[PDB]
């Protein structure tokens, strides 16, 4: 079965596909997967594609 | 840049400056501290290999605010496939001698995976592309650096919605076309190499690479991107090499 093909998976980063109906989100490195397996969290002070000025405000 | 407006101070936190002799070259987009992402075109005419060097956290060019960040460039990797003087795989990866420290105002833009950057991010419209470069086509260069938000279009649409103009470049599969047909909007020359960068759920993601273009902001023309895409696997195997002497570096592609 295919996952990631629709809405990136629910993934809000990274979607894989595994045997059957299995799905795993990713994320890019700075940045850990949450408990719901969709979000991404910074792991760093200065994580990649974020604004600080933007976020400290 | 052509009708945008200056990007606020630390919002473009991942636009790099490239100099040779300390004279302006062009942009690139920093991928993470050790990693710039720039356009093969920007190197045809570089003699002075041992004299590139990237600015980071760059704003306003007639003043030194601290920010700044300075690193040499050790090597420069380029496509097998690129030819110079031609428009085709137009990218090149940057190594800096030292790693950049990540500050409020210098800041990786993600280098997405391809899958997702093919099927997700080619589909988000509108994405923002910056630069130095000339505020008017045969115009002065910018002293702030500037942004502009610009929508993607399809191949087949971009060749529909241009006028036709003969010996003009082929759009391949490596490209796409942003921009607008109405001489108000575009990226120029000398923001060449400079991102393209489309968000995503809250983060930025680098698409494209300011590449060519007939004239800038030329009625019933489009901007022409490389399409960053098609090169992910192939910076990420040189992103895991050892630097080779000699600054230019032609690796295998794909
Ligand atoms: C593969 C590049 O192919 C090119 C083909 C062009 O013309 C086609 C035949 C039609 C062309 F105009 C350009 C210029 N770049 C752009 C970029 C964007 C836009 C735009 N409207 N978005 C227009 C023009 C350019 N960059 C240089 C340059 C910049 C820095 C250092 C070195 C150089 C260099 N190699 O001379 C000289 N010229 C590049
Ligand atoms: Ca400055």
């Amino acid at each position: 079965q295919l996952i990631c093909v629709n809405e990136n998976g629910g993934c809000e980063q990274y979607c894989s596909d595994h045997t059957g109906t299995k799905r795993s989100c990713r994320c890019h490195e700075g940045y850990s997967l949450l408990a719901d397996g969709v979000s991404c969290t910074p792991t760093v002070e200065y994580p990649c594609g974020k604004i600080p000025i933007l976020e400290k405000r | 840049i052509v009708g945008g407006k200056v990007c606020p101070k630390g919002e473009c936190p991942w636009q790099v400056l490239l100099l040779v002799n300390g004279a302006q070259l062009c942009g690139g987009t920093l991928i993470n501290t050790i990693w710039v992402v720039s356009a093969a075109h920007c190197f045809d005419k570089i003699k002075n290999w041992r004299n590139l060097i990237a600015v980071l956290g760059e704003h306003d060019l007639s003043e030194h605010d601290g920010d700044e960040q300075s690193r040499r460039v050790a090597q420069v990797i380029i496509p097998s496939t690129y030819v110079p003087g031609t428009t085709n795989h137009d990218i090149a990866l940057l190594r800096l001698h030292q790693p950049v420290v990540l500050t409020d105002h210098v800041v990786p833009l993600c280098l997405p995976e391809r899958t997702f950057s093919e099927r997700t991010l080619a589909f988000v419209r509108f994405s923002l592309v910056s630069g130095w470069g000339q505020l008017l086509d045969r115009g002065a260069t910018a002293l702030e650096l500037m942004v502009l938000n610009v929508p993607r279009l399809m191949t087949q649409d971009c060749l529909q919605q241009s006028r036709k103009v003969g010996d003009s470049p082929n759009i391949t599969e490596y490209m796409f076309c942003a921009g607008y047909s109405d001489g108000s909007k575009d990226s120029c020359k000398g923001d060449s190499g400079g991102p393209h960068a489309t968000h995503y759920r809250g983060t930025w993601y680098l698409t494209g690479i300011v590449s060519w273009g007939q004239g800038c902001a030329t009625v019933g023309h489009f901007g022409v991107y490389t399409r960053v895409s098609q090169y992910i696997e192939w910076l990420q195997k040189l992103m895991r090499s050892e630097p080779r002497p000699g600054v230019l570096l032609r690796a295998p592609f794909p």
